[PDB]
C-alpha cells in the first residue's frame, strides 16, 4: 500500500574519456610480488625497494597534470616478460616502461606491441631506452649520462620519467620544447650533434632558452613509408588516431554487435552516430572542422561481385539499397589538426 | 615651434642575415646607413629574447618564442604573435608603425607577412 | 570463417598516375677504381 | 661612491669614454661587449664594498677575530 | 574585499540509497567527499517530515508527505509538489538550486524529474 520516492542522481559528461592517460609500471622485486592501482598520490607500498619507490615518484608528477592513472605490477625478474604481457593483455594500458629491460626484453615488448597493433587491433604504446625497431608504436629515448637534481639517473629511470610527464600533457600542448626544472646537470653537447641525433629519430635534451627541454617530440621510427608521410613521423598524430581509433572500437562493441541488427536504417543511424561523434571531436582542436562520412560503394561492388549479382539494369542507389548480408561497409574523410611547433616568417 | 631634429645616421657594424656571422671589409666592418642599421637591429631583437639573457634591458626582448613549441592553436595565435611583433619593433624610436599582413598554414611550418615603416 | 567485426584505417596520400620518366642523366665514363654504376640520386654525393 | 657605483652608470661613463663613428645605441654590438665587462665591474665594486666591512675589526667572522686575537 | 571562503567538504557515513541500511568498509563507513554527502543529506531531508518528529529543527522537513494519500488533484499538485521541494532542499547551504522538469501520469504511480545544482 506504500509507494515511497526514490530519487537516484544522474549525471551528464559532454566529453567521454576511453583508455587514456594508462600507465603499465612492472618492476622486479621478491617482496612485493602483486599488482597495485594507485589512484592516488603518495601511496607507497612498504614492499617496494628504494628504487622502485623512486621510480614511482617520478611517474607521479607530470607537466601540466598528474597523470590519470599509475598501475603498478610487481613479480621476481625471472619470467617475469611473460607475466608482464599476460597482465597487460588482462588489463588495457596507454604506455609501459620497464626498469630493467635488457635488448633482448625490449625487442620482445616491441615485438608483442606491434603483433597487438596489427592483429589484434589494440593501439598501445611504449618507452624503450635503446630500440632501433621499425615501429612507430615504441619510444625510443636515447640520452646517455642523465643526470636529475644533481643525482645520477640510469636511461630507463629517465624514460619512465618522461612517460610520466606525456602522460599528463594535453592533446592542444605540444611535448616539442617542454622545459624541466628538476633536470639540471647534463653533459655538454654541440648544436650539429643534437640535430644529427634528432634526425636519427631519437629523443634528447637541450639547454636552450635557458632551460633543459627536449628538442622534438617525433616518433621512434625512423622510415616511414611513402603513405604515412611527414605527420606519421609525429607521435601527436598517432596518438589521437589512436584515441580515436580506440573510442570507434570500443562504441562499436558496445551498441552494434548483437544488439544492433543489419539494415539500411541502421547503417543510416550508425552513420549518424559517428558523424556525431566526428563533431565532438572537432570541438576540440585535434582535427578539422571538417569531415565526410560515406557508405564504401566499391566494397558493395566486390561484395555483389563475391555474390554474383549482374551490376546492370538498376540504379545506383540499389547498390546501397541492397542488403550487404550481415556486413556495413563505410569510408570516412578526415585531417589531423594538429598545430605548428615552429614558424619561419618574411618581413619588408 | 622648433621643428624637431631629425634622427642621425645609425652607423654599426655588419654582416649577411644568412650568414649570422660579422663580416670584415679589408679589415673594417661594413658601414650601415640609411635603411641599413634598423634591418640589423629587428633582427638582433627578434632573434632573442631578453629574459633568457640577464645582461640586456628589460624593455629589450620579444616574447615569439614562447610560442615555439606549439602551446596554443594558431588561430588565436596569428594575432597574438602580431601583437607580440608589434610590441617588440615599436619600442626603437627609428621606426615608426609594423604592420602584419597575414599567415600561412602548411605542414608545421608556418609563413607570415610583416611590414616596416621608416623614416628615411 | 567466424564472422566477426574488422574495422580498417587507412591513409589517404594523393594518387597520380606516373608517366614516363623524364629529365634523367645517362652519365657514362670511364675510370679504373671500383668499377660499377654510381645511380648518384642525392644531392653533391662523389663516391671515391 | 660604491653605491653609485652600478652597471648602468658606468655603461653611460664607458659609452661617453667612447667616441668613435659608428653610433651608439641599444643592442649594438659594442653596447653588449661593454655591457659584460661593466657587469663584471659591477661584481667587482661590491667585493670592494665588502674589502671595507672585513677589514674593520668590528663586526668580524670566526676567523678574522681569530688573526686579530692571535 | 576578501573573497568567499569555500565550504570544506562535507564528511559522513555513507550507504546505498535503495538499501536504507548504513554500510561499513571493514568496521569504517564509508567516506563521503565532494557529490556524495549532498546525496545523503537530501534523502534524509525528504524521506522524513520534521512535523512527525519533535527533535529535529522546525526548518528542516518537507511537507511532500501531505500530497500523499490524494489529497488533492495532479494539476495543480504538480507545481506545488515543485515549490515544496524548492523549498525543502534549497535550506541546505550548500545547494544552489533546485529545478523541475515535469510529472508522469500513469496509474497510480507519479513519476517526476527533478534536478539538483551543486558547487563542486
Amino acid at each position: 500500500p506504500s509507494i515511497n520516492i526514490s530519487f537516484k542522481e544522474l549525471a551528464t559528461t559532454v566529453k567521454e574519456r576511453s583508455a587514456r592517460g594508462i600507465i603499465a609500471m612492472v618492476l622486479k622485486d621478491a617482496k612485493a610480488l602483486g599488482l597495485n592501482e594507485i589512484h592516488e598520490k603518495e601511496d607507497i607500498p612498504v614492499d617496494l625497494s628504494a628504487e622502485n619507490k623512486e621510480y614511482i615518484n617520478l611517474a607521479l608528477m607530470g607537466n601540466v597534470n598528474t597523470p590519470n592513472k599509475l598501475l603498478v605490477y610487481v613479480i621476481e625478474g625471472e619470467a617475469d616478460i611473460q607475466t608482464a604481457l599476460d597482465f597487460l593483455e588482462t588489463k588495457e594500458f596507454n604506455y609501459l616502461c620497464m626498469p630493467k629491460a635488457v635488448e633482448a626484453d625490449k625487442t620482445a615488448i616491441k615485438n608483442w606491441i606491434i603483433k597487438l597493433r596489427d592483429i589484434d587491433k589494440v593501439k598501445v604504446k611504449a618507452v624503450l631506452g635503446k630500440v632501433v625497431g621499425n615501429h612507430e608504436g615504441i619510444i625510443n629515448f636515447t640520452t646517455e649520462d642523465v643526470l636529475v637534481g644533481e643525482k645520477k639517473y640510469s636511461v630507463d629511470e629517465f624514460t619512465s620519467r618522461v612517460a610520466g610527464l606525456i602522460a599528463g600533457t594535453p592533446l592542444s600542448q605540444s611535448v616539442t620544447y617542454t622545459k624541466l626544472s628538476d633536470v639540471v646537470d647534463i653533459p655538454k653537447m654541440t648544436k650539429v650533434d643534437a640535430e644529427s641525433r634528432v634526425n636519427k629519430g631519437e629523443l634528447i635534451l637541450i639547454k636552450e632558452a635557458g632551460a633543459i627541454r627536449i628538442a622534438r617530440g617525433v616518433n621512434s621510427l625512423t622510415e616511414l613509408t611513402a603513405e604515412k608521410g611527414e605527420m606519421f613521423q609525429k607521435i601527436k598524430i598517432v596518438d589521437t588516431l589512436d584515441i580515436i581509433h580506440s573510442d570507434i572500437r570500443k562504441v562499436i562493441i558496445d551498441d552494434y554487435i548483437g544488439k544492433v541488427t543489419n539494415s539500411y536504417d541502421n547503417k543510416c543511424l550508425l552513420i549518424v552516430a559517428i558523424k556525431s561523434y566526428l563533431e565532438e571531436l572537432e570541438k576540440s582542436a585535434l582535427i578539422e572542422s571538417d569531415s565526410t562520412v560515406e557508405i564504401d560503394f566499391e566494397a558493395q561492388k566486390s561484395y555483389l561481385k563475391s555474390k554474383g549479382v549482374d551490376l546492370s539494369y538498376m540504379t545506383l542507389q540499389e547498390i546501397k539499397e541492397a542488403n550487404t548480408g550481415s556486413k556495413v561497409f563505410l569510408k570516412a574523410k578526415i585531417k589531423v589538426l594538429d598545430a605548428m611547433e615552429d614558424i619561419d616568417l618574411s618581413i619588408e | 615651434l622648433p621643428k624637431t631634429e631629425e634622427l642621425p645616421i645609425f652607423r654599426e657594424v655588419a654582416w649577411d642575415f644568412e650568414k649570422d656571422e660579422p663580416i670584415l671589409e679589408k679589415g673594417d666592418f661594413k658601414i650601415i646607413e640609411k635603411k641599413e642599421a634598423l634591418k640589423v637591429w629587428i633582427y638582433k631583437c627578434i632573434k632573442t629574447n631578453r629574459y633568457e639573457h640577464e645582461i640586456y634591458s628589460l624593455e629589450y626582448g620579444t616574447e615569439l618564442s614562447e610560442l615555439i613549441g606549439q602551446k596554443y592553436t594558431k588561430g588565436l595565435t596569428e594575432s597574438e604573435a602580431s601583437r607580440f611583433i608589434k610590441e617588440a619593433l615599436l619600442i626603437n624610436p627609428y621606426i615608426l608603425e609594423v604592420n602584419v599582413k597575414s599567415a600561412n598554414f602548411n605542414r608545421d611550418i608556418l609563413s607570415a607577412n610583416v611590414k616596416v615603416s621608416t623614416i628615411y | 570463417g567466424l564472422p566477426s567485426i574488422n574495422i580498417s584505417f587507412k591513409e589517404l596520400a594523393t594518387t597520380v598516375k606516373e608517366r614516363s620518366a623524364r629529365g634523367i642523366i645517362a652519365m657514362v665514363l670511364k675510370d679504373a677504381k671500383a668499377l660499377g654504376l654510381n645511380e648518384i640520386h642525392e644531392k653533391e654525393d662523389i663516391p671515391v | 661612491m660604491y653605491s653609485d657605483q652600478t652597471y648602468e652608470v658606468i655603461k653611460n661613463r664607458t659609452l661617453e669614454n667612447i667616441n668613435l663613428d659608428i653610433y651608439k645605441g641599444e643592442g649594438s654590438f659594442l653596447n653588449n661587449m661593454v655591457s659584460g665587462n661593466n657587469l663584471e665591474l659591477s661584481k667587482i665594486y661590491l667585493e670592494l664594498s665588502k674589502m671595507h666591512k672585513m677589514a674593520f675589526i668590528q663586526d668580524t667572522y670566526n676567523q678574522f677575530l681569530d688573526k686579530r686575537v692571535n
